[PDB]
């Protein structure tokens, strides 16, 4: 028994629908309402105004 | 704080495997149905080789109508007294005893025997308890995932834990070795040789 | 600087499994749920094997309408001198006491016993808080962890606080070997051949 | 709780390789014919040495019209005393006994054997069903998968199941060296010198 661990480099790469055993790791399952960006990582959606 | 119970036995079970306790033991659909199998393997694999606390001395046995000895279906071992039947020896086989000296199943007259008793986990004393739930814990563990070291740390603490436990039987029980086979009524004072001196 | 309290306890032990420190423990969003069951465990494991200050001498129970003896929710274990009794062979059994020699769960006379109970956690004295404590942490972190460097860490702890609390243990009670059975009124006056020979 | 049965040791069996339980015995659709015969096997390993729960005491043979010993198909050894009959030699071979002294298969009186029986899994009693179960498991694992850590947590837990067994077997059986060949009907009272000296 090793007790070992990995990390997860980046979540900007959005939702599959995949098996979970043929998808790149990185992938996720459900996203809302986030805005995936390469400049600041995985953040809440701008808001939305009035006019 | 209360004696140990069941569900805190199954719930010690699954966290020492190391996965999430579970909430109760009715209706769940977890592996608890498989930690309590373990633990009930274990309790029998424990009480089959007889203890202070689930051994009847002196007990007597009735047969049948057809000269026959039947036993219930929770008895694991009884022992009769050479001295006390010369002519008659017998050996457990299945629920009924066997004369082998005669290679008879029938017997003549009723029987005065020493009987042990597997017993449910109610009537289990506390330091039986923690004993069956560490035992069953780690053979679980092992069962299951299958690792080395875990295994090693469970042997440590097995280990303490049967240590434990012989001494408390030791202690409750006050066993000794003047006294011969206990079947014979105590005529022993133990004179203590140390204090009464002065 | 009061004694140790529950969520200092559970402070420490969290620390020493190596997480941060939580506030408190009542409707905690955290392991609180695990440091308690840890420390309740450890400390009914502890105190079931019977120590100076959790034992009772001499108490009398009574029986019921049916000359039948029950015990407490929280009674570990139960003593009966054999000298006093030469014909009766008691043995707990879940919350009653058996009648091994006579099989039968009846008596004739009430009974003269020394128990052991199970105290809770505001009742303890400090040497077996400190003990409890280190005990749970390190079975915890064994238990959830399974590193390397952090059980080698713990096992060195876990020595040193056994050794300090066995040693408070005996200087407080004078454990005695002349004395001989506890149950005899002290006729001892244990002289001293190291002062009185000027 | 009763006694375990062919379909807890088969799962045992299985549990032990480390594969998923099996639900039933009949119709099945996994390794349940390799878990039979290993235990079948390990079964008959074990019982043909001869123990104390299956030896049949100074039983009588009959010849068949042409002088002829046949035994039954189920008798693992026949042992014939030297002493009693200081003219033939006999030894067992296939079903039917041979003189070995006088080179014949047909004999002049009917013998007076002990021999050995091979009991049916129904009737062992519960050491022996334990011992037999624990014995089979590590056998078909080594056989079957043959890695390194198995193998090593199979010996360990196999080497306690022979102790255990072992202990179990002379605690019931009561061997004694006095006595002399257990032929003879008991002579001896084995006079304790622990207790008669007040």
């Amino acid at each position: 028994m090793p007790l070992i661990s990995s990390s997860i480099p980046n979540l900007i790469n959005g939702v599959s629908q995949q098996p979970a055993a043929l998808r790149l790791a990185s992938q996720a399952e459900e996203v809302i309402n986030c805005m995936p960006s390469p400049v600041e990582g995985l953040k809440k959606r701008p808001p939305m105004q009035h006019i | 704080a209360a004696r140990t119970s069941f569900l805190d036995a199954v719930n010690r079970v699954l966290q020492m495997l190391g996965e999430a306790p579970v909430n109760s033991l009715q209706g769940q659909f977890g592996l608890a149905k498989q930690a309590e199998v373990a633990l009930n393997d274990v309790s029998r694999t424990i009480q089959t080789e007889g203890w202070s606390f689930n051994t009847d001395l002196e007990k007597k046995l009735e047969r049948n109508s057809s000269n026959e000895i039947e036993l219930s279906s929770n008895v694991s071992r009884v022992v009769v007294d050479n001295l006390e039947y010369p002519d008659i020896d017998v050996v457990q086989r299945g629920d009924k005893l066997y004369d082998r000296k005669n290679n008879r199943y029938t017997f003549d007259e009723d029987l005065i025997v020493d009987m042990t008793t597997i017993l449910e986990w109610d009537l289990l004393p506390e330091h039986a308890r923690q004993y069956i739930t560490i035992k069953a814990g780690r053979q679980l563990q092992e069962a299951i995932i299958g690792s080395a070291e875990l295994t090693k740390l469970n042997l440590t603490q097995e280990v303490e834990a049967r240590s434990a436990f012989l001494e408390e039987e030791t202690t409750k029980s006050e066993h000794s070795m003047l006294r011969g086979h206990l079947n014979r009524t105590s005529p022993v004072n133990t004179y203590i040789p140390s204090r009464t001196l002065e």
